[PDB]
């Protein structure tokens, strides 16, 4: 008499999050001919688990 | 060991003073299993301006 079992159990996880934000500026013709202002920010995040 | 004996599935030599009744066999096997794995990531800033 003979027997088995097997189980098996795989839980695979992710959060592949992002972020991209920018500004700008360019006011210029008047009182200053020129000035320009812009900033980029981007964030990532990837988390898998397993 | 005088009218010397011997198991029925002749393969020893008990002493005539003992008597044997054969059978048996048993085991079991059993194992086990655990995993992981994880993950990160990153972010960015930038600004270039007049």
């Amino acid at each position: 008499v003979q027997e088995d079992h097997v189980r098996s159990s795989f839980l695979l996880d992710n959060q592949n999050s992002q972020n991209t934000v920018t500004a700008s500026a360019g006011i210029a013709f008047l009182n200053i001919v020129n000035f320009k202002v812009e900033t980029d920010y981007i964030s990532q995040t990837s988390l898998t688990k397993d | 060991y005088t009218n010397c004996k011997t198991t029925e599935d002749g393969q020893y030599i008990i002493p005539d003073e003992v008597y044997t009744i054969p059978q048996k066999e048993s085991n079991l096997e059993m194992n086990s299993e655990v995993l992981e794995s994880w993950m990160n990531y990153q972010s960015t800033t930038s600004l270039s301006i007049n």
